[PDB]
């Protein structure tokens, strides 16, 4: 049961930190850069819990 | 707002009894066809003005 | 959640 | 309009549970439609030009 | 065993439930 | 003599074709079918259940 | 001298076929609009049934 | 002085509709308040009853 | 085409007899026309690009 316990923290811990490595993109992303695309459509996209 | 209360009350639920079914998804597709309607309606009473 | 083929 | 679109489009990337409706997705789209209808002002000034 | 049907029922397209291979399962 | 020249305030017919540098049309064209979430909405727990 | 007859007549054809154009259009969408609100109303009917 | 009397009586007109409106604005805001607040002592309640199965 | 349709103008200024049609305007308002037509086919360039 210990080792069932541990195994669910650490899936929590690695989705959290993928979701931490995204944000930090988001972060640092800055005017007039180079990644930056007009996309167009999607804004009121709500598929979202 | 009805099918959202729905939705949550159904959710709140015991342990022992947690099943999904069409109920579920007819309920999901509520919300969708709802969500399309606000949204035609909104260009239509655009094109009304101009 | 998925087969080998896709 | 460029670099606001940009920083909204990639956080529907994030996994499952941490993916959330946040204020930040308010601000945006509040954001977007806001510059699009000073974007049409500005234009009908032009033409008045 | 039951690992054998439970990949015949859960590999579609379609939904799937999180029977995983040990720890806790699921509560759906 | 020459005073339609004047009068040419108003088009009689002309339309014609004008002269922009700034299209950028209206960010909407046509519509999209849009699609609801994966798995089903999750909210708050009071007391939960265990096997030790 | 500033004007002739039949140009003075085109003058007003053209302007009368104008309205009688936009006249006709917006009858279109009239009837278009009816219809959909018609359509949605007895699909979220039957969903809900 | 017909002309001035007629724009004297527009004028008025205005003032009076937007004392009018400002009222009405502050009013809506107090409506948003007191729903949202409606809303929070619902849900309160509803886990208050949630956990009266234990 | 600036300077074509100012080109044509300025030639309404001519006195009362030798103010005559000729080749020349009959050729500036089919470049007009022309330049017109080229101008919206390279707007549909643009839309595809």
């Amino acid at each position: 049961s210990d080792r069932s316990a541990q195994h669910e923290l650490e899936k929590d811990l690695s989705d959290k930190q993928a979701a931490l490595r995204i944000d930090d993109k988001c972060q640092h992303l800055r005017n007039t850069s180079e990644g930056v695309s007009y996309f167009r459509g999607v804004e009121r996209v709500d598929a979202t819990v | 707002s009805i099918a959202t209360d729905n939705l949550q009350c159904r959710e709140r639920r015991q342990h022992p009894d947690l099943v999904r079914d069409y109920v579920e998804v007819e309920l999901l597709k509520e919300t969708e066809l709802i969500r399309n309607i606000q949204e035609l309606l909104k260009r239509t009473i655009g094109q009304a003005v101009d | 959640r998925y087969t080998p083929d896709d | 309009l460029k670099v606001a679109q940009t920083r909204l489009d990639e956080r529907t990337r994030r996994p499952n549970v941490e993916l959330c409706r946040d204020m930040a997705q308010l601000r945006l789209v509040n954001e977007v439609y806001e510059v699009d209808e000073t974007i049409q002002t500005l234009q009908q000034r032009l033409r008045d030009s | 065993p039951r690992k054998e049907y439970e990949v015949a029922c859960n590999t579609g397209a379609y939904t799937s439930s999180g029977l995983a291979t040990a720890g806790f399962r699921t509560a759906k | 003599m020459e005073n339609v020249r004047r009068e040419a305030t108003r088009p009689s017919v002309p339309s014609g074709t004008l002269e922009l540098y700034f299209p950028d049309h209206l960010y909407r064209n046509d519509y999209v079918s849009l699609e609801g979430p994966r798995w089903a909405p999750a909210i708050k727990q009071a007391v939960r259940w265990k096997f030790t | 001298s500033a004007s002739t007859p039949e140009t003075w007549a085109k003058f007003n054809h053209d302007n009368l076929l104008r309205a009688e154009r936009e006249r006709l259009a917006s009858v279109n969408l009239r009837k278009l609009i009816d219809c959909i609100l018609r359509d949605t109303a007895e699909d979220l009917r039957l969903q809900c049934d | 002085w017909d002309e001035h009397d007629n724009r004297t009586r527009l004028a008025e007109r205005i003032d009076t509709v937007n004392r009018w409106k400002e009222t009405l604005d502050k009013c809506l805001t107090d409506l948003d308040a007191e729903i949202d607040s409606l809303a929070q002592a619902k849900e309160s309640a509803e886990q208050n009853l949630q956990a009266k199965n234990l």
